[PDB]
């Protein structure tokens, strides 16, 4: 309770901080680590903000404004009125179609202040999210001139053929669901 | 036609009644005799774009009743009766409810009062005894 | 009629009223005397009436032939503080008797029951104890 | 009695309720249980207040809460809720007047009370749910008197702010001018001392 | 009893 | 014209007794309740006792204890609860099958608070032209049974043994 | 001797219970008898994560007393006999307009979507009650009696006190409910208001 | 969005699927009754939760002896100057100390933040 | 520490645990001493 503001961290002294250290607590109530800088980025905030950004974990979650399910049976049809243009644009040559389109939606928008100050790119977060989930999930992002910072997801198209002739009638979760599930798992553990 | 039928003819008449909620002093009043055929008149005003109800005391009864209306919009309620002779009935359908309250204000607490006295009088408590029982 | 700047002694006017009426310990006493007038009867009245009859008794026709006893607790009684001494007189006890001869302040506890037998006989009798 | 009022004064019941209506009208809860919801709470909030004050059906250790963010009104009978009494305030003016301290000050020969300034209405009973609804002036002339406004809605006002302290603290001289934890080692030092 | 940073 | 000033004014009986008594029935709003397709109704009260309480005690009770045998059959299962309770049926809810098993069934429950301080009275139109009311007996909320196919209590309990239904559940009900 | 208040709903936040928020109610039969039977309701928190536990996320569960194990809230609600999920939802909520609130019930709902009998939810209640079942029959007895008279004894103890029992329990999701969404402020158990 | 709860069943109306058709399809499970939907959005979740508290506040608030009032402030919709002001009263806030200001006086309910 | 831009000679962390996976028993030794060190000396107190 009185300690400082110089300090600008949370610090455990005193009494629990000695019985920490006494009984060799595995988890510490406050674990901290100081990082030193090497060499530039210590002479300048603006390279240690770069250095920040990469020790500091950025899950999906902190920079997404908001995310919608929606169901669209066609994506030229383009439920929603904002995602026609450049939905249009991308299936002028459409890249993945030939599998199929997955008629369930992920439409995830993306808050501009927390993106531009974690200083994460679209693209990087589609590449990201990509790799993560393989082939899997197929994503279109807006470009950063539109106002509105859209991210639209979809099931495989190959598992939505299920390239399959038995195919199974398990259908698990069928697609909605299951793209609950990827939503709250892409939100909980992106580690953009 | 059953024992357990029911006779819904007065659904198909569409027989509409009222449901009022009255007083205990009121009913009470109205059992005392019970059997004169008679405890008061009910009277329906109504202007051009206004509708009021009351209902009167019976002068040998007493020795006035404004009703409010509520909406029945959010519950439909209906009246069965159930005869000696096991012969199930329905009398109609519930279109109107009201509700009479006393004009008295002050001096119906005191009517009041004498209820809560009358009501606590088989509320038993512990008697002090003077003289240890022998 | 407003009272200002004389508030000094008004207020510890009503305050010395409050203290005349309500002693400092008013509560324990209040709610001992909740206690004793108002929950010891109610927990009498509160508890179930005892029924009892006999384990089908004389092996007989036996048509409901046990009899059946129901005891009703009623109107509970307070005396005030007695001692009876070696005698066995009755005999106020004082606090301070109390005290001194290391006695507890305590007082007998009444209680009227009515018993009622049924025997199937076509008669039921209620006797009534009182001050049990 | 309460229960019974509260039916006479147009609380529809729980089980007379169409559940649709519940939710645009407060809730009233008498000793914890939910009896029934009433479309006005306003007036029968200022009917509960103006019985309790007449003693007519409502005791004086009855307490009535109305949480107006939360439409919900709680009626407590319960026992052991602990209480203290409090002036109250009209308008901005003290309900206390002098007329009352001239009958209390001769109250030998006058059989007039702290009862009597209680039936009166003068002052009422509030525990800490009901402190949590009311206005409170620590002084009554500095408080109510016209100023640069601060608040012109006080509820209640204390009799006097030395009544907060007990019976080892009120021997204290001067407690305003002491530390706190000394006043707290003089409190338990007072019950040791002889006389 | 002084304030924060300081005691209570 | 006059239905705009108009004032009607009609007298009260109370009969002191009635061979029918009256009682409410109350139905949701959101149930939709409709008469027209009531061509039949039965009104019942329950024999839920049969699984809780009555014909229960139908093969223990009829074993055939004999001679001091039965006196301590009798007596043992008597004194080891407290007699169990059978059929008082006006102590019961009402149950109501309209349009027999293929319409919709109806439970009535007796209003559990009582107007100890309140009473309720029905006015009714009738040729003499003055109101008359009737006494509320009782009071029922009657909530619909849906006529769809039921899970079984044992197929129930396997189902929520596995909790965790990634499989959709519709197919589930499906194949029930 | 000082106590928590009884008949009252008090919401609090437990960090090492599984529970996010938990809603307890001390429910005494008007003082007059019987020992004070504690009523339970949470919320397990969203932190434990599943293919369909992550899509239910927050699931509200009761545990009503002398039942040893958690009971899904919308099977108590069946077993007091209301079946519809609408009616279950009209006492829980009050007011169907408001979104989050319905968000917040629908994963309970989909955890008791198996049982949509009365019966086979006082079975169900019965069979997880701590004290054993040999039948169901009187399983379903059993579990009958705990809910009329164990669980809520203030709101009533006889006399087919059902509906008021079931607007109470609403109510007591309800303020869990408002918790979980902050509209209203987790209770205080130091308040001298609520320490008899 | 909203719940939509059958007629049929009075149950919770889950989405579905037809492929036949590719229309959106909100079927019980209980019960075979089958709705199109109009809506067409399954789930929405907004992590930013900028949700206006202006709706929230009750009217009924301005009575509170215990609210701050203002006539600084004047009501827009009546110009009654009285107006009781009180910060979000909301866990989940965030941090804001914004005052949402509601106009005193009869029946006027008006709620603004400025 | 594997960052790049990171000193690695001088990053520390207070959790004592960690500085014994990743850096050793000596480590800890010295680590434990400095910590301790700064919960007595955090009041002005001097022990030798
Ligand atoms: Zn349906
Ligand atoms: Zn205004």
């Amino acid at each position: 309770f009185h300690y400082a503001g110089v300090s600008a961290k949370n610090v455990t002294l005193g009494v629990p901080r000695l019985k920490e250290l006494i009984n060799i607590s595995k988890k510490p109530k406050t674990p901290s680590l100081t990082v030193f800088l090497l060499g530039q980025s210590a002479r300048d905030a603006e390279r240690a903000k770069d250095i920040l950004c990469r020790l500091e974990h950025t899950t999906l979650r902190k920079v997404t404004a908001n995310t919608a399910i929606y169901y669209d049976p066609n994506p030229q049809s383009t439920v929603v009125a904002e995602d026609q243009e450049w939905v249009n644009v991308y299936y002028e040559m459409p890249d993945f179609d030939v599998a199929r389109i997955s008629p369930w939606l992920l439409r995830v928008e993306l808050d501009r202040k927390h993106m531009t100050d974690r200083k994460l790119t679209m693209e990087q977060i589609a590449e990201k999210i990509n790799a993560g989930f393989g082939d899997d999930l197929n994503c279109i992002f807006n470009d950063d001139n539109a106002e509105k910072l859209v991210l639209r997801i979809r099931i495989m198209n190959s598992d939505e053929n299920k390239m399959q002739e038995e195919e199974e009638v398990v259908d698990k979760m069928d697609d909605d669901v299951f793209l609950r599930c990827i939503e709250s798992n892409m939100l909980t553990d992106m580690t953009l | 036609a059953e024992r357990g039928e029911l006779d819904l003819t007065g659904a198909k008449q569409n027989t509409g009644v009222w449901l009022v909620k009255v007083p205990k002093y009121l009913s009470q009043q109205w059992a005392k005799a019970s059997g004169r055929g008679e405890v008061g008149k009910l009277r329906i005003a109504k202007t051009q774009g206004r509708t009021e109800v009351s209902f009167t005391l019976n002068e040998d009864l007493a020795n006035e009743h404004p009703f409010v209306l509520q909406s029945v919009g959010g519950q439909t309620l209906t009246v069965f009766t159930e005869s000696s002779s096991d012969k199930l009935s329905l009398e109609g359908i519930v279109v109107q409810r009201a509700e009479c309250r006393p004009a008295a204000s002050e001096n119906y607490m005191r009517l009041k009062r004498l209820q809560i006295e009358e009501s606590s009088k088989p509320v038993r408590l512990s008697q002090q005894l003077d003289k240890v029982v022998t | 009629e407003i009272t200002p700047d004389l508030w000094q002694e008004a207020c510890w006017i009503v305050i010395s009223s409050y203290f005349d009426e309500k002693g400092l310990v008013r509560q324990q006493l209040d709610s001992f005397d909740e206690f004793i007038q108002m929950s010891v009867q109610r927990i009498v009245e509160d508890a179930p009436p005892i029924d009892l009859q006999a384990e089908a008794q004389h092996a007989s026709g036996e048509v409901e032939e046990p009899p059946r006893y129901l005891l009703k607790f009623e109107q509970i009684y307070l005396s005030k503080p007695t001692h009876w001494e070696r005698d066995g007189a009755p005999s106020p006890m004082m606090p301070n008797e109390a005290r001194l001869r290391n006695l507890t302040y305590s007082a007998p506890l009444y209680v009227d029951i009515t018993k009622t037998v049924i025997k199937e006989g076509e008669e039921q009798l209620q006797t009534q104890h009182q001050k049990t | 009695p309460i229960l019974e009022f509260l039916e006479e004064w147009s609380m529809e019941n729980l089980e007379e309720i169409s559940p649709a209506a519940i939710a645009d009208a407060t809730k009233i809860f008498v000793n914890g249980c939910w009896v029934g919801i009433h479309k006005d709470p306003e007036q029968l909030m200022n009917t509960l207040r103006k019985l309790r004050r007449q003693m007519d059906i409502i005791v004086s250790e009855v307490s009535m809460i109305r949480d107006i963010r939360e439409r919900e009104i709680r009626i407590y009978t319960d026992a052991g809720r602990i209480c203290r009494p409090l002036l109250i305030v009209e308008k901005q003016k003290l309900l206390l007047k002098k007329r009352h301290i001239d009958q209390l000050k001769e109250r030998e020969y006058n059989n007039y009370s702290w009862q009597d300034l209680v039936a009166s209405g003068v002052v009422e009973y509030i525990d800490t749910l009901e402190e949590e609804t009311v206005m409170l002036a620590m002084t009554p002339d500095d408080l109510q008197e016209k100023e640069v406004a601060y608040c012109s809605t006080y509820t209640h006002c204390e009799i006097h702010p030395s009544m907060i302290l007990g019976v080892c603290a009120s021997i204290i001289p001067f407690p305003d001018h002491n530390q706190s934890p000394r006043n707290t080692y003089q409190s338990a030092m007072g019950k040791q001392a002889m006389g | 009893i002084w304030g924060i940073g300081c005691n209570p | 014209g006059p239905s705009s000033q108009n004032v009607t004014e009609y007298v009260v009986r109370v009969p002191k007794n009635t061979t029918k008594k009256y009682n409410i029935m109350a139905f949701n709003a959101a149930d939709k309740v409709n008469f027209a397709t009531w061509n039949q109704a039965r009104l019942e009260r329950d024999l839920s006792n049969k699984k809780i309480y009555q014909e229960e005690e139908m093969p223990e009770s009829g074993a055939g204890s004999e001679f001091n045998r039965k006196l301590r059959e009798e007596a043992r299962r008597k004194k080891y609860g407290i007699v169990l309770k059978e059929f008082r049926p006006e102590d019961q809810p009402w149950l109501l099958r309209v349009n027999g098993k293929s319409g919709r069934k109806f439970k009535g429950i007796k209003k559990g608070g009582v107007t100890e301080n309140t009473s309720y009275y029905i006015f009714t139109q009738c040729p003499d032209g003055a109101f008359e009311a009737f006494p509320v007996h009782n009071w029922y909320n009657f909530t619909p049974l849906a006529r769809h196919r039921t899970l079984t209590a044992e197929e129930a309990e396997e189902e929520w043994e596995r909790r965790n239904k990634v499989l959709n559940h519709f197919s589930i009900m499906q194949q029930r | 001797q000082e106590k928590m208040a009884t008949n009252t709903v008090y919401v609090f936040a437990k960090k090492d219970s599984k529970y996010a928020y938990t809603g307890e109610c001390r429910s005494c039969l008007e003082n007059s008898s019987r020992p004070t039977s504690t009523i339970w309701v949470s919320m397990l928190a969203r932190g434990g994560q599943g293919a369909k536990k992550s899509a239910i996320g927050q699931r509200i569960v009761a545990t009503l007393p002398y039942i040893k194990q958690e009971v899904p809230i919308i099977i108590v609600f069946r077993a007091l006999g209301f079946v519809s999920d609408r009616d279950i939802l009209e006492h829980i909520i009050y007011d169907f307009e408001d979104p989050e609130m319905m968000e917040m019930v629908k994963p309970s709902l989909d955890e008791a979507f198996v049982i949509q009998e009365q019966n086979v939810a006082l079975n169900f209640i019965g069979s997880r009650g701590a004290k054993p079942g040999v039948t169901k029959e009187k399983r379903i007895k059993y579990a009958k009696e705990v809910l009329q008279k164990e669980m809520l004894p203030h709101v009533g103890v006889s006399d087919f006190c059902e509906t008021k029992k079931a607007y109470f329990l609403g109510y007591m999701v309800h303020r869990l409910l408002l918790a979980a969404l902050g509209r209203r402020e987790l209770d205080d158990r130091d308040h001298y208001g609520n320490k008899r | 969005v909203g719940i939509r709860f059958c007629q049929e069943c009075n149950n919770m109306l889950y989405p579905k699927e037809d492929k036949e058709n590719r229309i959106l399809l909100y079927a019980c499970r209980n019960c075979d009754y089958q709705q199109e939907a109009d809506n067409s959005c399954i789930y929405v979740n907004k992590i930013t939760h900028e949700v206006d508290e202006l709706t929230q506040i009750i009217a009924d608030v301005s009575q509170d002896p215990t609210l701050p009032r203002t006539e600084d402030h004047p009501c827009q919709k009546c110009g009654h100057k009285e107006a009781v002001f009180f910060q979000s009263h909301s866990a989940r806030a965030e941090d804001a100390m914004r005052l949402y200001y509601v106009c005193t006086a009869p029946h006027c309910g008006h709620r603004w933040t400025e | 520490l594997s960052e790049k831009d990171v000193d690695p000679v001088r990053t520390t962390s207070n959790d004592i645990v960690e500085i014994f996976t990743v850096l050793g028993i000596e480590a800890v030794r010295k680590a434990l001493e400095r910590e301790l060190y700064h919960v007595i000396s955090f009041d002005g107190s001097y022990v030798n």
